[PDB]
């Protein structure tokens, strides 16, 4: 699965004038995919303890607290909770983008959770929460990688900028250092 | 991974 | 052939108050609205026929929308249509006002076009309200994204390539556009 | 009526 269009949208928010090379985008895609897979796998395991074979935002949140190190978990939980609150708000938004305040599309995350057969059903809040978590991590990595590119006197993020940015951040290194 | 150089230089500048 | 241009513009000023649209881009917007109208109405006609219903109501429009629109787009469209019909359906009959539906798209015009198309013997008053709301919602989505594409391009007006790019990069809108034409 | 205007582009 390719998140490239959404990675690119997030990049334009955090570093409007910075590009990203094809190989750096591939690494970004692998990071998002790896985090999705591990959150979904933990959430699926957690769902067995409930009476209903359903992935809800509660299992996503618990999975995020297990998987994300240190303050990454605190901020991801804040982002996922805020997105679910906004998405379920009584005042309806007029567009999908305005409903959750996100760049990552809820429907794509929903389809990926359903495709993985993580449970019999996927609750309406779970893909919103997970999309917000993936967006938060993507924004964090791209912010740091774009800083590394600028310090390297480059106008595009290349793989060594991503590798340096992840390695030099203790929490991101724990989360991502095993991704190949 | 070397922090400098062009061993893996990608096109598009 | 029907012109929704006046209503497309009204929606454009809601989502991007300071963004214009060219004449050729408005023609593409108008063709999209007509294409979606025809596809939804055609499926609604089949649904009424196979269910032995002489009147198309919001029920067949809603089912057609669910068969045609994917993902979050379908959820929003159903929410928009259901909301408009509920608001429009006043408890006192013969006291209806189009203004109650809360829309920019013309309920009465959509009713006349549904009647003209001979999709069923009769068309209930809720069907054009629901359909107008869906057409307006899709217009708002496309104009939002196209206007974002124009803004990212440092343009103050939407041109055709902004519309095409906005639809192409939206998985759900791109899927829908592929189903309104043969 | 006062039809709104769009006109050509670039
Ligand atoms: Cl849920
Ligand atoms: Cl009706």
């Amino acid at each position: 699965e390719s998140y490239a269009i959404y990675v690119y949208k997030v990049l334009k928010q955090v570093h409007p004038d910075t590009g990203i090379s094809s190989k750096a985008m591939s690494i970004m895609n692998s990071f998002v995919n790896d985090v999705f897979e591990r959150i979904a796998g933990e959430a699926s395991r957690l769902a067995h303890y409930n009476k209903r074979s359903t992935i809800t935002s509660r299992e996503i949140q618990t999975a995020v607290r297990l998987l994300l190190p240190g303050e990454l978990a605190k901020h991801a939980v804040s982002e996922g909770t805020k997105a679910v609150t906004k998405y379920t708000s009584a005042k309806k938004a007029k567009t999908r983008s305005s409903r959750a305040g996100l760049q990552f599309p809820v429907g794509r995350v929903h389809r990926l959770l359903r495709k993985g057969n993580y449970a019999e059903r996927v609750g309406a809040g779970a893909p919103v929460y997970l999309a917000a978590v993936l967006e938060y991590l993507t924004a964090e990595i791209l912010e740091l990688a774009g800083n590394a590119a600028r310090d390297n006197k480059k106008t595009r993020i290349i793989p060594r900028h991503l590798q340096l940015a992840v390695r030099n951040d203790e929490e991101l290194n724990k989360l991502l250092g095993g991704v190949t | 991974p070397s922090e400098e150089g062009y061993q893996d230089y990608e096109p598009e500048a």
